[PDB]
C-alpha cells in the first residue's frame, strides 16, 4: 500500500485507516478523486 | 484349418486394422486443405456479416428497418483480439496476436463444453493475475496500475507480472495460457492444453520467449503420454504435413535438444530461436495450424473405460497418467530455466504456484465440466421455427391468394 | 475503413455484455 | 445496474498510446 | 493521422 503512487507527498489520493484509498478508488479508475 | 496363433493373427489384423481407418478418417480433412487450418479468419473475413434469418429480427427489419447481423466465430475472436486481459496493453503484439488467435480457437472449436476452471483452485488464490511488488495482495489485484514500475537497482527491480487464463473441456482438464512480462522486456507465453486421465491423447505445448520485442525461444509441440514416446499416426502426419505447408524453407534440423526436451519432445517437436520476421510468421502460422488441427481432432475422441471385462484399457489408463505425471515432473525440473523468472516472488511461493498450478498431477481430482450441446438446439430453433396450425392456415390463405393473384 | 466498423461494433455488444452481466449477477447471484 | 455497460466498455478497450508513442520520463 | 481505423497490432501476412 506504500509501494503504490506518490504515497506521502500532498498529491496523493485521501485514503482509509488501513491504507486503501478512499472509496475503494484506484488508479486506474476513468475518475478522480478530490484531496481531502 | 485355421490354428489358434492364426485366430489370433487375424484378431490383429481386425483391430489394428480400425485403427488405421480411424487415422485416416481423422487425417482427412486436413489433407486437403492444410492452408484452412490458418486461413480460417481471412475466408470468414471474406464470407463477411450474415444476415440473421430469425423471425424476431425479420420483424425488426420489416418495422424499425434495423438489420441485425451475426459473425462467424473466427472473425468473433478476430474482432474480441486479447479481449478483457488485464494486461493486453502491455504485452507484445506477438504475444497478442498468439494468445487472441489460440484462446479465439478455444471458444470456437470447444464451445458448449469450454468451461471456466474452478476458481476456488486458481482465482480465489488471487494467482490469475500476480504482480511482484505486491505478493500479498493488499491492492486487491490493482497492482498493475496501482503501483509505478520500479527504478533501476531500486528493491524491487525488475518487476514481474503473471496473468493466467486457465479453462475446462469435455476432453481437456486444463487449458491453461500464461502470459509474463518483466521490465528487461523479457515476455513470455506459456500455453497448456492437458488431455484428461481417460484419454490416448498427446499434451499440446507451447512457449515463446522474447527479449526486448525480439523473439528468443520459440517451443511448439504435441508432447507424447505413452511409454515409448511416439504419437498416434494421425498426430504424426498432421505435424509432417503442417511442417511441409507452413514452414516450407529455413534449415531442416532447427533443433538444439537442451538437455531437458529429450524426455517430452515428439520426433516432430519444433523448439526454434527465430531469427527474421518471415521465419517468426512461418512459425506462427505453423503454431495456430497446430493448434487447430490438435483441437478439431479432439472432437472425436473418445475415453477409454476399464474395470470388468479386459485389462489393456486399465494398462493404457496407467500409461497414461504416468505419461502425465513424466510431462510434469519433467517441466517441474525445469529450474535451471523458466523458474529463474520467478524466485522474485519467492521460491516457496514458487513452489506453491508450480506445483498447484500449470503442471498438477492428480489421480483423485478430475475438474467438472459443463457440457450444455443444447445451445445448438436453441440457436437452430430460433434459425427455423416451426410457427402452429394457426399460422400454417394463415400461410396457407396467403399462398392461395398469391396463386390467384400473380 | 473495417477498423473503424470493429471498434464500433466490439464497443456496442461490450456495453450490452456487461450491462446483461451486470443484471444477471446483482437479480440472481445474490 | 445503469453503469456496468460503461465499465466492461473501459474494461475491454485497447489502449493506443503504447501502440502510437515511439521511442526524462522516458 | 486517423486512429481506430488502421494498424496497431502484429499479422504474419
Amino acid at each position: 500500500r506504500g509501494k503504490t503512487w506518490f504515497a506521502g507527498t500532498a498529491y496523493d489520493a485521501p485514503r482509509n485507516a488501513d491504507g486503501t484509498f478512499k472509496h475503494g478508488w484506484h488508479w486506474n479508475m476513468p475518475f478522480s478523486v478530490k484531496t481531502e | 484349418p485355421l490354428s489358434p496363433e492364426d485366430i489370433m493373427r487375424l484378431v490383429q489384423q481386425h483391430e489394428d486394422v480400425a485403427a488405421a481407418a480411424e487415422s485416416e478418417q481423422l487425417v482427412a480433412q486436413f489433407r486437403d486443405d492444410p492452408q484452412g487450418l490458418y486461413e480460417y479468419v481471412n475466408r470468414a473475413y471474406a464470407e463477411g456479416p450474415r444476415r440473421v434469418t430469425t423471425p424476431i429480427s425479420l420483424l425488426q427489419e420489416e418495422i424499425t428497418g434495423a438489420v441485425t447481423e451475426s459473425y462467424p466465430a473466427a472473425v468473433a475472436n478476430d474482432i474480441i483480439g486479447m479481449g478483457s486481459w488485464r494486461l493486453k496493453d502491455d504485452v507484445d503484439p506477438v504475444i497478442e496476436f498468439l494468445v487472441a488467435r489460440l484462446e479465439g480457437c478455444w471458444r470456437e472449436i470447444l464451445d458448449t463444453d469450454l468451461c471456466l476452471y474452478p476458481r476456488e483452485k486458481w482465482k480465489e488464490q488471487g494467482w490469475d493475475l500476480v504482480d511482484s511488488m505486491d505478493p500479498h495482495q493488499e491492492l486487491e489485484g490493482f497492482s498493475y496500475a496501482d503501483i509505478p514500475d520500479p527504478a533501476k537497482g531500486e528493491a524491487g527491480y525488475p518487476r514481474l507480472q503473471l496473468e493466467n487464463r486457465v479453462y475446462c473441456s469435455k476432453v481437456f482438464r486444463k487449458l491453461h495460457v500464461e502470459v509474463g512480462l518483466r521490465q528487461d522486456g523479457l515476455q513470455v507465453l506459456h500455453v497448456v492444453v492437458y488431455p484428461r486421465y481417460s484419454y490416448d491423447m498427446p499434451i499440446f505445448g507451447m512457449d515463446i520467449v522474447m527479449v526486448d520485442g525480439r523473439v528468443t525461444l520459440a517451443v511448439v509441440d504435441c508432447c507424447p503420454v505413452r511409454a515409448d514416446l511416439k504419437l498416434q499416426p494421425h498426430y504424426m502426419e498432421t505435424m509432417a504435413l503442417l511442417q511441409r505447408t507452413f514452414l516450407e524453407g529455413t534449415d531442416p534440423a532447427l533443433r538444439r535438444i537442451p538437455e531437458w526436451g529429450s524426455k517430452i519432445f515428439s520426433p516432430l517437436a519444433l523448439c526454434i530461436t527465430p531469427s527474421g520476421p518471415e521465419e517468426l510468421a512461418a512459425f506462427a502460422k505453423y503454431a495456430v495450424a497446430l493448434h487447430r488441427a490438435y483441437l478439431t481432432m479432439s472432437l472425436n475422441a473418445v475415453p477409454v473405460v476399464a474395470g470388468p471385462g479386459d485389462r489393456r484399457e486399465a494398462a493404457r489408463l496407467q500409461e497414461i497418467q504416468d505419461g502425465q505425471k513424466r510431462f510434469c515432473d519433467n517441466q517441474l525440473v525445469n529450474k535451471k530455466t523458466r523458474r529463474v523468472l520467478e524466485v522474485a516472488m519467492g521460491v516457496e511461493w514458487t513452489e506453491a504456484y508450480m506445483s498447484q498450478l500449470m503442471f498438477d498431477f492428480d489421480p483423485k481430482y478430475e475438474p467438472p465440466y459443463f457440457d450444455a450441446s443444447f445451445e445448438k438446439l436453441y440457436t437452430y430453433f430460433d434459425e427455423n421455427p416451426s410457427f402452429g396450425e394457426m399460422a400454417d392456415e394463415a400461410m396457407e390463405l396467403e399462398r392461395g391468394a398469391e396463386a390467384e393473384r400473380a | 475503413k473495417s477498423f473503424k466498423k470493429k471498434y464500433k461494433d466490439k464497443a456496442i455488444i461490450y456495453y450490452e455484455v456487461g450491462k446483461f452481466v451486470l443484471n444477471y449477477f446483482l437479480n440472481n447471484q445474490l | 445496474l445503469i453503469f456496468g455497460g460503461k465499465i466492461s466498455q473501459l474494461l475491454s478497450s485497447k489502449n493506443l498510446v503504447k501502440s502510437l508513442k515511439q521511442a526524462t520520463h522516458l | 493521422p486517423d486512429p481506430y481505423t488502421t494498424g496497431f497490432g502484429w499479422d504474419p501476412d
